[PDB]
């Protein structure tokens, strides 16, 4: 075991959520260029 | 009817509502216990787009003054115009952010903004028809900066069809206040181009030099700009609160502001400023006004608009005159400063007229403008950036909060990306 | 019934607790409370004295 | 002071008032 | 722009039943008529394809 | 900011959904579908039904 | 000689019974005891004394509601043999106040029907009124007119009754009511007026500028419908109409009785001030679909046959010549094989007006009854909200635990829905 | 007439009780003595539903107050309506529960049982058409959790049609007082679904926070408390006791309220709550009663209903209105938080207007609410009793009264099947 675990852990779990929200954000932006193409239609 | 919803965030945002609190009830004639104590029937007819009805012939403001250190609400609640404000509209946490934009906007914010939204959707459902919103804050602190950049960034999904106005705070370079400034201005600017129907940058230094040279104080305390702060906020909504020749309001300034909605920052002016030395000396007339408002010295933004090209220009003019002097005086501001204006929209100049003017006064006019120049700002503050990110300094504060580095990347990438389309807007044939 | 629809039958009306001595404040009514100790403070300075004598 | 007055039964009570004669 | 062109939701357990009326003197002109009003349906307004048709 | 994503990704999501997407690009490739992710299965097929 | 025996039933009977009666009184001129300080013998009866009593049969299952018209103005208006009330309620259950409470005052109340008949020489009608949300409103309102159908073959059963509102309700479980209650509303009753709250809430704020009403408010302008029908009866008038004469220019099947009410003009005394009143504009508003008390509007339909009843200073050229007009409109819709659809009535006394109350007073109006097709799809609506819930068993258990079969649900959807049918013959044009 | 006839069991039954009887007694203008003092007339028309008349213009309350402690009788008589009550209605036994409920219900309460079933024998044949019962008691005792649920079992048997109300205290997790709650609380809840018409869930952290946060009270004590409880059951029949507009009482609540008949549990609520600053600074207005009651900090039991779908809404308001903006408020709620109601009901709010206001104040308003957000409460229990009765704790107490184990399990089991029954209609789309 090492002293700064805990502040190591709070890192990790940091740029795990990070990640994730950054492909959701990708999703979104497509989805919603989709929305704005068939509401001209 | 077309109601306004009051914004405040920050401790400067804190004192200039309050201010402005204070001088939209001495026009309302509007006591410190509530009361209407004015003359005039047109003094109390549309009272309802700044106040909200509270027994007893009681007016309420309809206001949200927030901030995270509880100490700056008690300087609110112990002024003159300090009991008017609804004990419940205040929300409040416990711990400050040290001016930190991080701690504000991703770690302390989050437990507030809960709070925040009921008492904004209060004042949402309580007006049959919300014109919109409109914030004051400043982009230098921990709070305003931080949290209410959150605010303007949940609003939107939820209530989208409103305008949004900011009465912003950007931060000075000349004499700056807080050494990690340059970080919570490029991590509000982004979020403010993305969420802003129109911007109005005001910087502590132009109104610290318009109290020296135009009006001659010798003393200049925070209540002077906090009254020349709140005058030019005055007489952006007074058209829409009194009847005139030529009426206006918020939107019929905002769609002719913006010709493309990655430019809504201006920069205001505010026209009668005379010091006591220049009250035996002059006649109030329309051609002093537009003169005076010209003048590049008169602004409080700092940014020599001389510099740039005006893109759009507004004035909205106070009181009762005749339009031949206003009509003839932006045609004729427009042919002789030909240099100064794009040459692709003509007739750059809109004008709206009120007829009420303000009180203890017979003409004013305030003077709201979008010119090339304001980018003169932002390129000084991505210049103060990477001289401080590239030595990853005090970054501590912002990594130790949990967010990545690339936040910082795009955040730049954002205002270059931005002063790269507003450069090109400047050079452009016909 | 013009007082319902009237633009400013509010003028006639009250807080319903102006005071702490209304006599509508009725414990029917929920805007008096026994919770309410207006006799704190003094209790508290009066309990100090006690102590500090004992 | 716990007054039991009511709570006794006839039987096994002495003359002591009652709350409310 | 909102568009709402839809029908009341319908469970379909008594969605089989006819009229207790005969008013046509022949199904003939039974069908001929239905047939009017199915060619009838997007023209005329109404969820029940009843009144005065847009112009 | 919802369109910075776009204008990096390239051919991630590309304008005109039905115009064809480039064979070989240096852009952002589709992420796989999957129930529990950024990417999902009912996603696709929307835009595709799109 | 004419007479109309009024049957008004639950909590709606009541204070519809209070709404009109003390109109009939003001009309004829009866003081609050009763006496005149003979148009009124088709309302009231002679007695001994000299004093003139109502012929109205009040019921309901709960006390409170009748016991405020024994202590009210009228305490001694109305004989205290004819105001019943019952210990326990239905409580918006129709199932209730059908099989349980309702068989228990089922007795009385055609006792006290019978006594008022004997006393009527030539028995007009009966006026019965009822609403579709409450149980006893429902539920006995149901079983009396099945079981009035039984003792009295050919006396005419008109329906004055309240339709649940699509939008507004004040209570959940009211589809059930409605739907089991509209078989006693299709094959033992005549003529229907259903009309909902709402549209009379959407009349009085436009036009009569009371943005705050109640109940009273309502029931006031219903009042005005049932004088104005009857007011033939009462007083001489150029073309008098009977009620079996507007009932058989209404009703072309026998699966067909529900015509929808129009009451015109119906302003402030602000606006009538400046307005002219004759007899097209009066006539035109009759056929505007914001002034229908029955939320759907008649140009989703078409007309199949309309009643006119004019009242006041009218004449018959003006009447000819707006029925000349209204028939010259594209927008107007008819059937086909209904060339001629109007029946006139001129009354000659203007209609009396209530201190107090809140139409303005006028010197003529207009009555207006058409039975059209549009009615369908509110049908429709009635289906959709009791259908969203029967398919769960929602609040069944009231039901069959009250003792009434699971059966009959699914045969009173059924007819409804056949019933639905009948009107798209109707629409269909060969 | 219509009559209620009052059910007291355990301290805060009779505390809670005592607070509701001098509350009305204020509405209907008794005095300590017993006579009446009121002025209008409407306050002496229909007092009958609640008091019982005595020589000399004197009425009793239609209360029966049961406890297994003697020592809370002295309190209540000593109380200030103390005299009011008749001192033969009062049954007391000579030993307690001692939180057990075990000892509650089978040892000690069926000595008990008879008298009280021969005095509320006695109180129902005295009114001519019984409504029903209305019981309050705790859930966390051992008396009312515990001889309460046996005499509400023996009632329903003797008078299966008339209503059942029940003002439950249930226990709270983050604030608790005994460590042996979760297992009365999950014994009582199985008595609770199985025989009663109605229960509202009152929690004790509710109303502190309500306390703390609505009115700032510096120290509200329990009787602030039983202020709010009887502001709550006040309102339930001030429209069965006073006239209005439109009439209602408790079936007109409980048909329209209870779709299936697993479902009675309900949240209740009452809008004008204000601080002594807030008063300065407000409008009593329809729409500011309707938002301060749906104000989710307003509920006076332990879960967000924004965490649950609101099956259905009830409105009670008291004091002369105008309906048009309190229907255009209910529709307005309705339409804005769409999702928040359930789609296989339309309407879901149901609504009642009552003329009188609540004395000294010119406007109230009341709400009852049926929502799935009330299983989180049980939920919650069961995850304790669950963690107590894995290791056999606390067992011998309950073990030597000499029941069997079998009966937690099937409690457990039927409050496993209320909370599975209740997420699958909140999770039921209807098909149409
Ligand atoms: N227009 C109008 N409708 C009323 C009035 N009073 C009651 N109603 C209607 O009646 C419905 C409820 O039934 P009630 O008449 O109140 O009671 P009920 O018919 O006796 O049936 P129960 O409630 O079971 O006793 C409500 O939905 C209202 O729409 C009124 O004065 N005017
Ligand atoms: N013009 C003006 N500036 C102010 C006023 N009050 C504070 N400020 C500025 O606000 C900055 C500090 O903001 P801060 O309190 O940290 O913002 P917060 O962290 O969001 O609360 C300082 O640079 C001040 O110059 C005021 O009344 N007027
Ligand atoms: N809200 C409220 N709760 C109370 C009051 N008095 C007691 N309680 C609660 O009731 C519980 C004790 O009930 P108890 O006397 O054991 O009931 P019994 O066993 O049936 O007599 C405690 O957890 C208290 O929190 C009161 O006045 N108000
Ligand atoms: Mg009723």
């Amino acid at each position: 075991p090492l002293p700064m675990h805990r502040d190591a852990r709070a890192q990790q779990t940091a740029e795990v959520v990070h990640a994730h929200a950054r492909g959701a954000r990708l999703t979104a932006a497509r989805l919603g260029r989709a929305q704005h193409q068939i509401n001209g239609q | 009817m077309r109601e306004i919803v009051h914004l405040q965030a920050g401790q400067c945002g804190n004192q200039i509502g309050a201010k402005f609190w204070e001088v939209i009830s001495d026009e309302h004639g509007i006591d410190p216990t509530g009361t209407y104590h004015g003359d005039s029937d047109l003094q109390l007819e549309r009272i309802n787009v700044y106040y909200n009805e509270a027994t007893g012939g009681k007016y309420v403001p309809r206001a949200v003054l927030v901030d995270l250190e509880p100490g700056t609400m008690d300087s609110v609640r112990s002024g003159p115009f300090g009991q008017i404000f609804r004990p419940d509209n205040f929300v409040f946490g416990q711990s400050g952010a040290g001016n930190n934009w991080a701690k504000g906007h991703y770690t302390e914010g989050a437990e507030l903004v809960d709070s925040v939204l009921d008492v904004v959707r209060k004042e949402a459902e309580s007006c049959d028809c919300l014109q919109g919103f409109q914030l004051t804050h400043s982009l230098g602190g921990g709070t305003g900066s931080g949290m209410g950049t959150l605010l303007i960034s949940k609003i939107r999904e939820e209530y989208p069809d409103r305008i949004m106005n900011t009465f912003s705070v950007v931060p000075s370079p000349k004499v700056s206040d807080t050494v990690v400034e340059p970080y919570n201005a490029t991590l509000s600017v982004h979020q403010l181009v993305e969420n802003t129907d129109e911007t109005y940058c005001i910087d502590n230094e132009a109104l610290y030099d318009i109290c020296f040279r135009t009006l001659k104080l010798t003393t200049p305390t925070y209540g002077d700009l906090n009254h020349l702060v709140s005058a030019t906020m005055s007489g952006v909504t007074t058209c829409l609160r009194f009847p005139g020749q030529l009426n206006a309001d918020l939107r019929k300034l905002a769609v002719n502001m913006v010709p493309f909605p990655r430019l809504h920052f201006f920069m205001p002016g505010f026209a009668p400023l005379t010091s006591r030395g220049s009250q035996q000396y002059r006649a109030l007339t329309v051609p002093e006004l537009t003169q005076q408002m010209f003048d590049a010295k008169n602004m409080m933004a700092a940014c020599d608009p001389r510099h740039g090209r005006y893109l759009t220009v507004a004035a909205v003019f106070r009181g009762r005159m005749s339009m031949k002097e206003v009509d003839e005086q932006m045609l004729n501001v427009q042919n002789k400063n030909s240099s100064y204006f794009v040459e692709w929209i003509p007739n750059n100049v809109k004008t709206a007229v009120c007829d009420i003017p303000p009180r203890g006064l017979k003409m004013s006019a305030t003077f709201i403008g979008n010119s090339t120049a304001i980018q003169e700002l932002f390129k000084r503050i991505s210049e103060q950036f990477t001289a401080m990110f590239r030595r990853k300094a005090f970054l501590h504060w912002y990594t130790g909060e949990g967010m990545d580095e690339m936040e910082f990347t795009e955040a730049e990438s954002n205002m270059n990306d931005l002063v790269s389309e507003y450069q090109q807007y400047q050079d452009a044939t016909a | 019934e013009f007082d319902l629809s009237d633009p400013l039958a509010l003028q006639k009306e009250l807080p319903a607790r102006i005071s702490d001595n209304d006599m509508r404040n009725t414990i029917s009514g929920m805007q008096k409370f026994m919770g309410e100790d207006l006799n704190f403070q003094e209790r508290r300075r009066f309990q100090k004295e006690q102590s500090r004598e004992w | 002071r716990k007054n039991c007055s009511f709570s006794t039964p006839v039987p096994l009570s002495l003359g002591q008032p009652l709350p409310y004669e | 722009p909102p568009v709402k062109l839809d029908a009341l939701w319908h469970m379909p357990h008594f969605k089989k039943v006819a009229s207790h009326l005969a008013t046509f003197p022949t199904e003939a002109d039974r069908q001929r008529a239905l047939k009017a009003h199915k060619e009838e349906y997007a023209v005329r307004q109404g969820t029940l394809r009843m009144g005065n048709y847009t112009h | 900011p919802l369109d910075k994503v776009l204008e990096q990704a390239g051919r991630h999501s590309w304008v005109d959904i039905t115009r064809p997407p480039t064979p070989r690009t240096q852009g952002l490739k589709t992420p796989p579908p999957d129930p529990i992710g950024t990417y999902t299965p009912a996603c696709a097929k929307a835009l595709f039904e799109a | 000689m004419r007479e109309c025996i009024s049957i008004h039933v639950g909590q709606a009977g009541v204070q519809i019974g209070n709404a009109c009666w003390e109109l009939y009184c003001l009309e004829h001129g009866i003081q609050p005891d009763g006496q005149m300080p003979d148009s009124f013998n088709t309302f009231f009866s002679e007695t001994g004394a000299g004093k003139h009593v109502p012929r109205a049969v009040f019921v309901d299952l709960e006390p409170t509601v009748v016991d405020e018209v024994r202590t009210g103005t009228y305490r001694q208006l109305f004989h205290p043999e004819q105001l019943i009330t019952g210990k326990e309620d239905a409580a918006n259950n129709y199932a209730r106040g059908h099989y349980t409470i309702g068989k228990e005052i089922v007795d009385l109340v055609l006792d006290r029907i019978r006594k008022l008949a004997d006393l009527c020489t030539g028995l007009q009608g009966f006026l019965i009124f009822h609403s579709f949300g409450g149980g006893t409103g429902s539920g006995f309102a149901s079983l009396l007119m099945e079981r009035l159908s039984v003792d009295y073959g050919k006396k005419s059963k008109l329906e004055f009754a309240i339709y649940p509102a699509p939008q507004v309700s004040t209570a959940v479980v009211e589809p059930y009511n409605s739907i089991l209650t509209t078989h006693t509303t299709l094959e033992h009753s005549d003529c229907a007026f259903m009309v909902d709250n709402e549209a009379i809430y959407d009349i009085c704020r436009r036009n009569l500028d009371i943005e705050r009403p109640t109940y009273t408010n309502l029931n006031r302008l219903i009042g005005q419908i049932v004088s104005s029908i009857t007011a033939s009866l009462r007083f001489d008038g150029a073309l008098n109409v009977d009620l079996t004469e507007f009932q058989t220019n209404l009703v072309p099947y026998p699966r067909i009785h529900f015509p929808l009410a129009t009451y015109a003009p119906v302003i402030s005394a602000e606006k009538a001030y400046h307005e002219q009143l004759s007899v097209a504009e009066i006539t035109n508003a009759c056929f505007e679909p914001a002034n229908q008390m029955v939320k759907c509007d008649p140009r989703h339909g078409k007309y199949m046959a309309c009643c006119m009843l004019y009242r006041g200073d009218v004449v018959p050229k003006d009447v000819n010549a707006a029925i000349a007009t209204i028939k010259t409109k594209r927008t107007i819709q008819f059937v086909d094989w209904c060339p001629t659809g109007f029946k006139v009535g001129i009354n000659y006394q203007p209609p009396t007006v209530v201190p107090g109350g809140d139409l303005a007073k006028v010197q003529r109006a207009v009555c207006m009854l058409s039975n059209t097709t549009a009615i369908a799809e509110a049908w429709a609506r009635l289906d959709h909200k009791f259908d969203l819930m029967y398919a769960k068993r929602a609040f069944v258990h009231w039901y069959v635990g009250e003792g009434m079969e699971e059966g009959e649900f699914s045969e009173a959807r059924e007819d409804l829905a056949a019933l639905e049918k009948d009107y798209e013959e109707v629409g269909v044009d060969s």
